[PDB]
């Protein structure tokens, strides 16, 4: 009765629809896709080090 | 045995008055005469208001009682014994209280149902009559007790109506419905 009237009038006559994405963007974390951080490189290329290590390292006792 | 005990403090006095006047047989006479002296106590404004408040002696109280029985020589003797009781208990601050209570017991003995139809505004006389009819039609009226319909104005009870009588009420006020609607629509 009064319930119905209140229900009918309020519900019918008051309609909402969700807010714009732009406003939403403000309230959320936006995200710009992560890049590739690093491209690895050759592992100590050149026998300069290698020759040094082969000759230098021995450390054997008598 | 009274027509259902109600009221402890002061109402043991009322109960006693009732049952004693049941043994007097004349309860209506007692009540009517009490009503008349009570009314002239209220319509005595100097000291019939300003000496309803104990501050004076037992002996002085007794002499006030003596003045009261000069004011009416019709008061039965049981309600004159009631005057004795109240003077002896030196409690005058519950004289009209006892009067009201005796009225409740008395009109219970007479058998008159009591009720009220509180609303936001005074209702139509057609509404009053329809409600009076309805209440008599309802099993609530035992045909032995005849409702009082008292309209009360209570805007705080926003719209609707609430019917009350016995320990049974139907509350179809607007305020309660709004309250519930809102509350559940906060859920």
């Amino acid at each position: 009765n009064v319930i119905q009237d209140l229900y009918l009038r309020e519900l019918k006559d008051t309609k909402l629809a969700p807010s714009t994405l732009q406003d939403a963007e403000g309230n959320v974390k936006p995200w710009n896709p992560p890049q590739k951080p690093n491209l690895p490189e050759l592992e100590l290329q050149g026998p300069e080090a290698l020759k040094a290590y082969t000759e230098q390292n021995v450390e054997t006792a008598h | 045995p009274p027509p259902v005990r109600l009221f402890g403090v002061e109402g043991t006095y009322a109960t006693a008055l009732y049952q004693a006047a049941a043994k007097n047989s004349s309860i209506d006479a007692a009540f009517q005469s009490l009503q008349k002296v009570e009314s002239t106590v209220k319509k005595n404004p100097k000291l019939g208001h300003l000496l309803l408040n104990p501050a004076l002696s037992l002996k002085d109280r007794n002499s006030v009682i003596d003045a009261i029985v000069e004011t009416h020589k019709n008061l039965d003797g049981y309600v004159v014994n009631l005057l004795k009781v109240l003077s002896e208990n030196n409690r005058l601050g519950c004289f009209e209280k006892i009067a009201s209570d005796f009225g409740v017991l008395n009109d219970a003995h007479n058998g008159l149902l009591k009720g009220t139809v509180t609303s936001a505004e005074p209702l139509d006389p057609k509404s009053f009559k329809r409600i009076e009819k309805a209440l008599s039609a309802s099993k609530l009226v035992g045909q032995g007790k005849s409702l009082k319909l008292e309209n009360v104005v209570k805007p705080e009870i926003k719209g609707g109506l609430i019917v009350e009588l016995g320990d049974k009420t139907v509350d179809l006020s607007i305020s309660t419905k709004i309250q519930k609607l809102n509350k559940v629509l906060e859920d």
